[PDB]
RNA sequence: AGCCAGGAUGUUGGCUUAGAAGCAGCCAUCAUUUAAAGAAAGCGUAAUAGCUCACUGGUCGAGUCGGCCUGCGCGGAAGAU
């Protein structure tokens, strides 16, 4: 998990997602991709 | 081929053993020993290959000299015509080999005084007539006369394109067995000269004061300054992370004139202990590299009453001291250089 | 294979001493090599290797740390014997036993020493 | 058809077996023999030529039994020969290192044919002297 | 991806390949291999050359718009993918019944011995070719 | 958008290096059959092998894809009675 003011989609698997008011990265192919911001 | 034969053969022994080492699928099960297998090939290869094709050559030649009732003569002739060639072929292509950096090269006296000067006066001549006739720059760096003769101790830095790898060899005692010019009488004496050749090396300093490796420490000062002095922070103390230097200051008022003054003797501190470090390995090399001036510690000999030069690390002996004194010691050094090559092949072990 | 050397080489005497009775009892033999007079102790496993320190140490005064010699499948063997002896002389070594032992230094770089050959070069003694 | 089990698609110049490093490990952790190439690799070689570089495929099966067929020689050393030099280009932009005419692309076509796809023989030499572009052969008129 | 131009060129060059052919069958080879590929055609090919138009654009409005002059009846293979293949040279050739050899050639898909229907045929097999 | 299938033929590319075979880097980057297929966008080997993607054929049945000008909001945002 990367905490970070900048978050952006690396690889074509990433997702950007909205969870309870907050911004956050996922994807299933590289768990070292995962972000939040923060 | 009077030695390096035995070596060669050796050599092609070795090229054997890592054909049999290269088929076995164990020793392909690690890879570094695999790489530096498949590395060293390829000299081995191609040096066995010419050598046993002059092992054919030369086993021809054996053959059909003991045999009468034809003319031998032309078909003979014309083996030994291409056995030579090859020969000739193989050196050419095998002694070469990287280093061919300019060089510094200080030659200085030993045994016999007044002679030995006079005896460096004529060996330094020879060694810029050899540089001469190459298109080579010599330039003369520090000089100490020798009273009578030539020079003490000449310290000269040749330039050029490849003079390290022709001079390395060049480095030792040398001894000359002659009557002197400075000789009342007809007596035959023995001295010796010492000759140091070394590459030109870069010396890029670099400014170690990198601000992400320092532990700054801002303290309360320690003497006489009255009410001020007691609540201030304005003494300073650095310490330099990798090299252990720990350097302070409390010579002023000021936190920033203390740091400054700090940092410049940190600096200064770091860049000496640089410099004394290089100066005791370089001083080193050169004196394990120049020997001992005592006649009994050579690398080769100069006797001008039979006009021979011999050298003593192959037992190379040759009758035309003539000509190499006037800058002619390419003779003297292609041997060297072939028997080197062929020792560095060897070990790789 | 592993070679062995003490920590007082002042005691070298009792170290053959200890190593010619400790390769009678079984199984550690012993080597020489023609040159550079270096033991080379070999066992049949790992924990020989121990217990001959061990006993080395309780019952004699030596210490003896090992090297790691690498060789491997020491061989035994008129002038016939004698010009490859003088031929190949340096990986040739004297037991125990005082017999004579081939010490190569890989199956590989061993068959290339008996191609070359008309010699046994068995190595189970008699 | 059988695919890739345990072999390699791959060997030196067929004129000698050269049991060397360039092909030795390359069959090494396969098993098999190597010198047993000479009476069924050699053999065949010593009709066509003795070092030129060719292709084959050494497929083998689990039984550690190999099986291998040939085929032409591939055109990089195909265009060496013919085209007069053995070396190439690798600066083939800026200079060239040699020269070629049509005269000679068709004439070992039919020496690659045997496998090569196209629709005739002049359309295998497009592709022939596309190939020779990049190994700074110049067209000779 | 083909604008509304070459659409036209998809058409025009085929549309004439139907009024100058025969007998021709189609195949749904939703799994060949381009190696079998290679093969099928130009072994087809080699028999006369490049008078195998061959391709391959059954979509529902773009092989059908080539039907309206002739084969009307074969306009029914708009679903799966499929293969035409026309033959100038030689009326009821090979170009069915080559299919079937190549059927048991790994291509157990052939499209059920189909073909064209000008003498209104059915789905059965013609491997009649006089010599 | 999903979902089935193909994703190839003469570069074991000279250049380079022990091997660089699509994928360390240096140079070009054509051509064959194509429905499409890079003389290769990524992963993976010592090098191969192997897994995806570029592109295309089929199914489904219609809306879908990024920018520009603008109003208000979200994160970035940690202190001592
Ligand atoms: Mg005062
Ligand atoms: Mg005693
Ligand atoms: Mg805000
Ligand atoms: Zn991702």
């Amino acid at each position: 998990m990367k905490v970070r003011a900048s978050v952006k989609k690396l690889c074509r698997n990433c997702k950007i997602v909205k969870r309870d008011g907050v911004i956050r990265v996922i994807c299933s192919a590289e768990p070292k991709h995962k972000q939040r911001q923060g | 081929k009077p030695s390096i034969v035995a070596k060669l053969e050796a050599l092609h022994e070795r090229h054997e053993e890592v054909q049999a080492l290269l088929g076995d699928a164990q020793t392909i099960a690690d890879q570094e020993r695999f790489r530096a297998l498949s590395r060293e090939y390829a000299q081995l290869s191609d040096v066995s290959r010419c050598f046993t094709d002059w092992q054919q050559v030369q086993e021809d030649i054996e053959t059909a000299q003991m045999m009468l009732d034809d003319p031998e003569m032309r078909e003979m002739a014309q083996d030994e015509l291409r056995e030579a060639k090859e020969k000739s072929e193989q050196l050419e292509q095998q002694l070469q080999v990287d280093d061919e950096r300019n060089a510094f090269l200080e030659v200085r006296a030993g045994t016999g005084g007044d002679e030995a000067a006079l005896f460096a006066g004529d060996l330094f001549r020879m060694y810029s007539r050899y540089a001469e006739a190459r298109r080579w720059r010599v330039e003369i760096m520090s000089a100490s006369e020798g009273e009578h003769g030539g020079y003490k101790e000449i310290i000269a830095k040749i330039s050029g394109d490849g003079v390290y790898g022709r001079l390395k060899f060049e480095s030792g005692g040398h001894r000359v067995q002659r009557v002197p010019a400075t000789e009342s009488q007809g007596r035959i004496h023995t001295s010796a000269c010492t000759v140091a050749v070394m590459p030109e090396l870069p010396d890029a300093e670099l400014p170690d004061i990198n601000p992400a490796d320092l532990r700054i420490d801002t303290f309360r000062s320690s003497g006489a300054g009255g009410q001020h002095v007691n609540t201030t922070d304005s003494a300073i103390r650095i310490t330099h992370l990798p090299t252990g230097i720990v350097v302070e200051c409390q010579d002023e008022r000021s936190q920033h004139k203390n740091k400054a003054k700090a940092l410049s003797v940190l600096g200064a501190r770091i860049h000496a202990a640089e410099m004394a470090k290089r100066q005791q390995a370089e001083a080193s090399t050169r004196r394990n590299l120049l020997g001992s001036g005592d006649r009994s510690d050579r690398n080769r000999t100069y006797n001008f009453p039979q006009g021979r030069v011999t050298d003593h690390r192959i037992n190379l002996t040759l009758y035309r001291l003539d000509e190499v004194m006037e800058g002619k010691l390419d003779m003297l050094i292609e041997p060297i250089i072939q028997e080197h090559q062929a020792d560095q092949l060897a070990a790789l072990s | 294979f592993r070679r062995i050397r003490l920590k007082d080489p002042l005691k070298q005497k009792q170290l053959l001493k200890g190593l010619v009775q400790l390769s009678e009892e079984g199984a550690v033999q012993v080597f020489r090599p023609i040159s550079n007079n270096d033991l080379i102790v070999g066992a049949v496993g790992v924990l020989q290797f121990d217990v001959v320190v061990a006993r080395l140490k309780s019952e004699y005064n030596v210490e003896a740390v090992y090297e790691s010699v690498n060789v491997a499948t020491a061989r035994w063997v008129a002038k016939k014997f004698e010009e490859f002896k003088r031929k190949n002389e340096s990986q040739l070594a004297l037991d125990g036993g005082d017999n004579l032992a081939y010490i190569a230094t890989s199956m590989v770089n061993l068959r290339l020493a008996q191609e070359r050959y008309p010699d046994v070069q068995f190595h189970q003694t008699r | 058809a059988k695919k890739v089990q345990a072999y390699v698609k791959l060997q030196v110049a067929a004129g000698m077996a050269n049991p060397s490093p360039p092909v030795g490990p390359a069959l090494g952790q396969q098993g098999v023999n190597i010198m047993e190439f000479c009476k069924a690799f050699n053999a065949k070689t010593d009709s066509i030529e003795k070092g030129l570089p060719i292709p084959v495929v050494i497929t083998v099966y689990a039984d550690r039994s190999f099986t291998f067929v040939t085929k032409t020689p591939p055109a990089a050393v195909l265009l060496k020969k013919a085209a007069g030099i053995k070396s190439g280009s690798g600066k083939p932009n800026k200079d060239k290192v040699g020269k070629i005419s049509r005269a000679q692309l068709q004439e070992i076509a039919q020496t690659k044919a045997a496998d090569m796809t196209g629709a005739d023989i002049e359309a295998m030499t497009r592709s022939i002297e596309g190939t020779a572009r990049s190994m700074g052969l110049v067209v000779e008129d | 991806m083909a604008l509304n131009l070459q659409d036209k060129q998809a058409i025009v060059a085929e549309v004439s390949e139907v009024a100058k052919g025969a007998l021709s069958a189609v195949v749904a080879d939703s799994r060949g291999v381009t190696v079998d590929k290679m093969t099928e055609l130009r072994k087809a090919g080699r028999e006369a050359g490049v008078y195998m138009r061959v391709v391959r654009n059954t979509l529902l409005r773009r092989a059908v718009e080539g039907t309206p002059f002739e084969c009307l009846k074969d306009a029914f293979v708009g679903p799966t993918l499929i293969a035409y293949s026309m033959e100038h040279p030689g009326a009821a050739a090979r170009l069915f019944k080559e299919f079937a050899k190549a059927n048991a050639k790994f291509e157990v898909k052939a499209a059920a011995f189909e073909g064209e229907l000008i003498p209104a045929s059915q789905i059965d097999r013609l491997a009649t070719l006089p010599t």
